[PDB]
Formats: C-alpha cells, sequence, structure tokens
C-alpha cells in the first residue's frame, strides 16, 4: 500500500507498506525518511492510539490512510 | 445510433454510439456525464470509470478516519500540533509554550478559565459553567468516535441500496 504520515512539524510524509508490516516496522520507515526516533513517535490512527505490537491489518489501516505523529502530554 | 437520457433530470438527446460523454440539453440540468458509469465527466478525466469508482470511495473512507481523528485530537491554535493529554488535569500547554482547555480546545492563559470548585465527576457545577479542571472525557471521545464509524456505517447502507458495510476505523475491543 501507499500511506501518508503527518510528521508533529506539519510536513506529511509518503511510505510504501503492507498490511501486514508490524507498527514497530512502520516507525522504522518514518525515521528513515525524517530521522525521528521511533521512541519519540506517538502514533494515531482514527482516532485509536497505534501500539508497537500490532500490524497494520489490525488496525484497519488501508490505502492512502493517514496516521498522524502526536505529543502524548500530561496536563497541569 | 442511440438515444439517451440525462442521468440527473432524464432530459434526452442523440448520442453516437461512440461518443462516451453525454452533455445534458436541458439549460437548467447542463450536466456532463460519463456514458457508461454516469460519473461526472470533469472528476474523470484521465480515469476509467473503475478508478473513478475507487477514487470516489478512498475520498470517503478516509475522510470518516480523519473525522474519527479529529474528535481524539487537540489541535494547538498556534502551531497546528495534535496533543493529547496522556493524565492530569485540563490545562495543556503545547510544546511551543501555548495554553489550552482539553475539554473545549480553546486557547486560555492559566487556571482561571476552569471551575475548581467541590463537584462529583461527570456532574454539573451549581455556581459557575466553566469547563471542569479533571474530568476525563475519554469515555465521552470514544462514544463519539464511535458515533461516527456508526453513522458512516448507516451511511453507506444509503448508497450501496443492500445492508453492505464495512468498518472503516480499527475493531472493537
Ligand atoms: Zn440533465
Ligand atoms: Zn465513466
Ligand atoms: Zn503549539
Ligand atoms: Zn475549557
Ligand atoms: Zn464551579
Amino acid at each position: 500500500m501507499q500511506i501518508f504520515v503527518k510528521t508533529l512539524t506539519g510536513k506529511t510524509i509518503t511510505l510504501e507498506v503492507e498490511p501486514s508490516d508490524t507498527i514497530e516496522n512502520v516507525k522504522a520507515k518514518i525515521q528513515d525518511k525524517e530521522g525521528i526516533p521511533p521512541d519519540q513517535q506517538r502514533l494515531i490512527f482514527a482516532g485509536k492510539q497505534l501500539e508497537d505490537g500490532r500490524t497494520l491489518s489490525d488496525y484497519n489501516i488501508q490505502k492512502e490512510s493517514t496516521l498522524h505523529l502526536v505529543l502524548r502530554l500530561r496536563g497541569g | 445510433d442511440e438515444l439517451v437520457r440525462c442521468p440527473s433530470c432524464s432530459f434526452p438527446a442523440l448520442l453516437d454510439s461512440d461518443v462516451k460523454r453525454f452533455s445534458c440539453p436541458n439549460p437548467h440540468c447542463r450536466k456532463e456525464t460519463c456514458r457508461k458509469c454516469q460519473g461526472l465527466w470533469k472528476e474523470h478525466n484521465g480515469l476509467t470509470c473503475e478508478e473513478l469508482a475507487e477514487k470516489d470511495d478512498i475520498k470517503y473512507r478516509t475522510s470518516i478516519e480523519e473525522k474519527m481523528t479529529a474528535a481524539r485530537i487537540r489541535k494547538c491554535h498556534k502551531c497546528g500540533t495534535g496533543l493529547i493529554k496522556s493524565e492530569g488535569c485540563n490545562r495543556m500547554s503545547c510544546r511551543c509554550g501555548a495554553q489550552m482547555c482539553y475539554l473545549c480546545r480553546v486557547s486560555i492563559n492559566g487556571y482561571d478559565h476552569f471551575c475548581q470548585h467541590p463537584r462529583s465527576p461527570g456532574a454539573p457545577c451549581q455556581e459557575c459553567s466553566r469547563c471542569s479542571l479533571w474530568t476525563d472525557p475519554t469515555e465521552d471521545d470514544e462514544k463519539l468516535i464511535e458515533e461516527i464509524q456508526k453513522e458512516a456505517e448507516e451511511e453507506q447502507k444509503r448508497k450501496n441500496g443492500e445492508n453492505t458495510f464495512k468498518r472503516i476505523g480499527p475493531p472493537l475491543e
């Protein structure tokens, strides 16, 4: 597939992924294009947080879907 | 030689059997449509009938996927970065320094925006109308997110005709 990822910097990048790729694979492919370390990436699709254990097919991420990088902040 | 009726207003026009573009003669319609799939002609350039059908479907599904993400994400009013609260009160401080109320998402300057009176979880305040400083909107937001997925499921039943529907976002727990 080809999916989009929206950076914290506002830029939207495009990735060549397959529905069997785990979230860890996607965080790696994001690091190769933007230099964002995977431990720093908080991914969210269709309102749900993405976890390293499951794959893209588990989250029903299809072609041209967009994953949003967000800041997981503590209130105060 | 073939006589064709406009897919929108049913006005008739004579068309050559080797022309695929239908230009409605009705002055109050004027719609230009494809003749095999009734798709809009302007939105049809460079695409086959199947490639246009897929393009409008992806456009719809992604519109719902982002509608769900929008309900979950808090966008900073200054830098546009998306925020999610892990824990704590409802006063958010983005990495740009700007502050916002995690409930109503308005830009705020400090704690004066929030209601701090004794207040039961998810209960009105009998002395003010300010936002609750401590209320957790995770359940309410997950309900709004699911309403979008259900409404998108029912609008698919209207367009498809049958009770066929595919979920847009991730599945349930
Ligand atoms: Zn017409
Ligand atoms: Zn067509
Ligand atoms: Zn900001
Ligand atoms: Zn507020
Ligand atoms: Zn109050």
